[PDB]
């Protein structure tokens, strides 16, 4: 099997601490190359939880998460809290793709109760104070993308993308 | 607000088009195409909206609700559409090229006007501070394109001359920078100064005599002859998609578009006239 | 756009018309206006202008009875009906070229004079053929049009 | 589906054929062929939709209610047809070669452009989205192909070198030999850059003078003087035949599909003009 | 049985046969003869039809109206010819 | 339930007999109202049988016979012979459409075995000789739709349509 | 004469042995020849049963299975439920035509009455899952074209032309 996991990107930094192994294979769908960025992952209907954020699933389809799927395991001390599911790879709604995928792969999802007591009130949250994904870069496009500052040299425009391709809806709780 | 976001898309004609308009004697073409305001082709809104929502409604035949009420519900009239189409506006017609001692021989380019990009950016401008909408290197390359205004202008810059639809001579010079393609294709795009650009579209139009036969005796019906003008193939037209905030517009928008590359436009689709194919700015670019 | 060349054929028409005085050789421009345009955009514009000069017997006194016509109005074209109606199609085309920019007019004056030059004006032709064959269809069929209209059928 | 089937076809011409759309406002005294939007010969829809449905009237006499279901009625048209013709591409056409040396000779090649190649692309991306259909085997060739596109290529043959119609030098390079025939006759197939490609095709139409002579005196009558442009025989065309989904559509696909062979197009068909071999891609592939 | 009848034959040269293609400027014949598609001799089928309907009409004076049936009228066609010549393959030459 | 059998309607007279039912409630699926026959039931890769008139199973699809659904039932001399068939109603491929179907019909059509012994050739036969079309108005149009010639004035506009629509393909040997 | 039997292609378990003749005559008419498989046959009005999958009839136009003709007889053990018929080798809806036929022949198919107490509905299905061709192959193709593993090494080929070219209809009971 090929397996990959969906981490998220949000504003606030807890996201390096996801994954153990870096490639594994040697496919990864979520690329960049000299223009910006593929293959992220748009999941809808859920609510992130930015203290530690994991989507939480809610029922509105208004409400929208953007991250990268990338190749390796979730963290080893998961599969008992995270959402484990596979699906056949056609039916999984991604904006900028740039070719086919392997038509069924399994997605490890950051997850959490409900937390059926306090109104889940989304909020739409953008990625600005390009400091904040400065930082993010150096911490999750390093260690997810080695290819960054071998290949790109232009990584501002890796900045003039995750400052307005990326944003979600937070929960502020 | 009550238009929240915006798509911006291309439309880019795999067989020719006909999207007809009032037929009459008055332009040596019995059934011409739909002029914009300037002489050049365009998609009315209504056009776009009607057909758009009609195969939708054959290919999501569970959505019909949401495509109901975002795209206007017939048998229901009590509720204004969530969703809206600008006219669809010609961005650049395919011309025969001849080239003239030039580096990379081309048989066809694609050809633009000031106008149209004029309106292109009104549309771009108009959009563009919806904090999700953004494109900015559209418009910008729009905008040192539109700077160069009054001169024959090549983007890629090799032409420097050539004769464009077997009867136009121009002079063509570069942008002083590389300007990245718009459009991903690996042909030159072409903006002309309107005079001339006028007449190399109008000529790059398709104009078809249609008779009617009669089965029998193979000679034609009486009457039975007619013209028709015709959108070329490789044909883009911009539009835009407008939508209010309501949640079947974000249902609508996730997993009604992205699963939407060719659509029939137009009539005449028994004669493979309409199919076309809708290139989102969300993606591309 | 090309409608200022019906005044300019108009015009260039009338030069010739006067230019040939036999009847015969307005006869002959006739068939020479109609064949020649056909010819021009079924074989090329290079391989029609080779032919044409090739039977225009291109003379020092044809050459200036050329000239003349360029510039007097009251010039006239001598010479065997084929040869006078092959130079004044000859004619036809270089005044276009004069009228249009397309050609210097003092070095087509030049190469119609000395002879070293007349391969030169051949040359510039010749780099210049896809712009003058797109350029002068209307002018063309405009002359064929006149010389059907005006010289009566042998 | 917005298709239920999706046949695409080729139009191998059996005699010259001569389609026609008629004098120009210039070249009064010529019948032209039906051209392209990049100036290539094409067959319109509309002219492919009425000699196959003219023949399929006759040739099965008894389906005339599926014919006119899939094809359209013409008495009275009480709905639209649901069957689609798309515009004939120039697939392939014939050219004498002298080749300079290698295995033993051929007289004559199948010539065809990168352009050309990318409007069969089209067609085929374009339908295999509006159909459960998919031309892998056929889509695979061309992309195969079109990887190559900057040089003069030949298909399972070397030849490296060629004067085609007698007019043209042009320098060839083989492939991989990996990629089978396409259209599978013995002959070789040609794909040249567009620009050399362009004056080929032309070099390979036929113009025909012809004329019309007084019976008695054996004179040409006055005005009796034109000319006429054919396809050559040997010429091959693509096309797709669509349908939507009616029970009508499953005969006409299975039965009436099945049993189409030869047809007539064009006209000038009693000097023999307009014989064509249809092949369906699902088979000769 | 799209045609009624479908009659090959051959066309056996009895003299020299001369069929023209019409002039150009790049032809080195003044007078050429009508060429294949590859580069053969053919007779084009306008030639042989107009050839033979004029040979009939002036031979059969009798059956001229089966003629303008089948080969097409001459003065006001208000219907299709039901006759069909095919061009004229070279199918073989002396030497 | 709702059960209709299908009678062919060659140029021969040997099916006037199985049907024992032809009202059943009031109502049939062909119908004939003051425009001529509607829902006529068209089956592909059947041809007839005239000599034990019937269908037998061609695998051409240029194959069909034409003829009406009516609710009935054969004899009960049968159930070995014939061709019983659940199907919801849009299975059907009837022309000369009207109104709709009750989207679940048992139907019952003659059929016959193969006998693969000889080749099973057929030809298109058309209803031609009016006296074959006045027996069949008599032996199917009138004891089946017990208002023909009772309520229909213009007779002849069914006869012509008689004329045109029923055709079919016949074995012959 | 010569028997061909019809070796229907479902995606489902159930073809292990019911046929005989594994050579036996002096060809097939379905072939494999280095450019997929020709000489195809199809069966329109007919569904797949792929509980024990035999050509259920039906009278829509629509349904259809496809499958190839082996040369043979089946298994000696039947006679009793197959459709046997003989036709004239031109009323045979082929595809990937490339060689003209002997002019009679003997098919059997598996037949199973229509058993109208339950309706016939019908969805079309194709042959995915690569587990599926990755058997197949081998299930069939290795017992009747013992020519492929001995003529190809191209077996990728002749199971693509597999993937995209054998579809039909099932029954959902």
């Amino acid at each position: 099997s090929t397996q990959r996991e969906y981490v998220f990107i949000p504003i606030t930094n807890s996201i390096t601490i996801d994954v153990k192994i870096t490639i594994g294979g040697s496919d990864h769908i979520t690329n960049i190359d000299e223009r910006g960025i593929h293959n992220v992952l748009v999941i809808t209907g859920y609510a992130v939880d930015e203290k530690n954020g994991r989507l939480v699933p809610t029922l509105d389809p208004c409400d929208y998460v953007k991250g990268i799927l990338v190749a390796g395991t979730p963290q080893q001390a998961q599969s008992n809290d995270f959402l484990t599911l596979k699906l056949p790879a056609n039916k999984l709604y991604l904006i900028r793709k740039k070719g086919n995928i392997s038509d069924d792969l399994k997605i490890y999802i950051p997850y959490s109760s409900p937390d059926a007591r306090n109104s889940m009130k989304t909020k739409p949250v953008s990625i600005s104070d390009d400091t904040i994904v400065n930082n993010i870069i150096k911490e999750v496009f390093d260690k997810i993308y080695n290819i960054t500052q071998k290949e790109k040299v232009k990584i501002e425009k890796v900045k003039e993308d995750i400052k307005e391709l990326f944003s979600y809806y937070a929960l502020e709780q | 607000p009550y238009y929240a976001f915006a798509e911006p898309f291309f439309i880019h004609a795999i067989t020719h088009l006909h999207v007809g308009s009032g037929s009459s004697v008055e332009e040596e073409i019995a059934l011409p195409f739909q002029r914009d305001e300037l002489g050049y082709p365009t998609i009315y809104a209504s056009s776009l909206k009607g057909a758009i929502k009609s195969f939708l409604l054959k290919e999501f035949p569970d959505k019909r609700d949401v495509i109901y009420k975002v795209l206007g519900e017939d048998e229901n009239p009590e509720e204004a559409s969530l969703g809206t189409f600008l006219d669809a506006i010609l961005f650049a017609i395919p011309s025969r090229i001849i080239e003239i001692d030039s580096a990379k021989p081309y048989v066809w380019v694609y050809v633009t006007t000031y106008e149209l990009l004029k309106k292109v950016k009104l549309y771009l401008d108009s959009i563009s501070q919806l904090s999700n909408a953004s494109f900015s290197n559209l418009k910008n390359k729009i905008d040192t394109i539109l700077a160069k205004e009054g001169k024959n202008i090549t983007l890629d810059s090799d032409l420097k001359s050539a004769i464009l639809n077997e009867d136009f001579y121009v002079e063509l010079e570069a942008l002083n920078n590389k300007i990245p393609s718009i459009i991903n294709a690996g042909v030159p795009l072409l903006v002309l100064e309107d005079s001339i650009g006028r007449e190399v579209i109008n000529r790059s139009l398709i104009r078809v005599r249609r008779i009617r036969i009669d089965r029998d005796k193979k000679v034609v019906e009486t009457g039975g002859l007619w013209s028709e003008e015709y959108v070329p193939m490789k044909t883009i037209f911009f539009s835009v998609l407008l939508g209010k905030e309501s949640k079947e517009s974000a249902i609508f928008a996730s997993c009604i578009l992205r699963n939407l590359r060719y659509v029939i436009l137009g009539g005449k689709e028994t004669i493979g006239k309409g199919i076309v194919e809708l290139r989102w700015v969300k993606d591309v670019i | 756009l090309y409608e200022e060349d019906y005044k300019l054929a108009l015009e260039a028409f009338k030069k010739v018309f006067n230019a040939l005085t036999h009847y015969g050789a307005k006869q002959a421009f006739r068939s020479r206006a109609r064949d020649l345009v056909e010819e021009i955009y079924n074989s090329g514009f290079i391989p029609t202008f080779f032919y044409i000069i090739s039977k225009a017997e291109l003379n020092s006194d044809s050459l200036d009875s050329l000239i003349s016509l360029f510039s007097s109005d009251n010039a006239i074209l001598r010479g065997s009906d084929e040869n006078v109606s092959y130079s004044a199609y000859l004619f036809i085309i270089l005044y276009y070229l004069i009228k249009r920019g397309i050609i210097e007019q003092k070095f087509l004056i030049q190469a119609l004079r000395c002879e070293k030059t007349r391969l030169d004006l051949i040359d510039k032709l010749y780099n210049l053929a896809p712009i003058i064959s797109a350029k002068i269809r209307t002018y063309l069929l405009a002359i064929k049009r006149l010389s059907e209209a005006l010289i009566e059928a042998r």
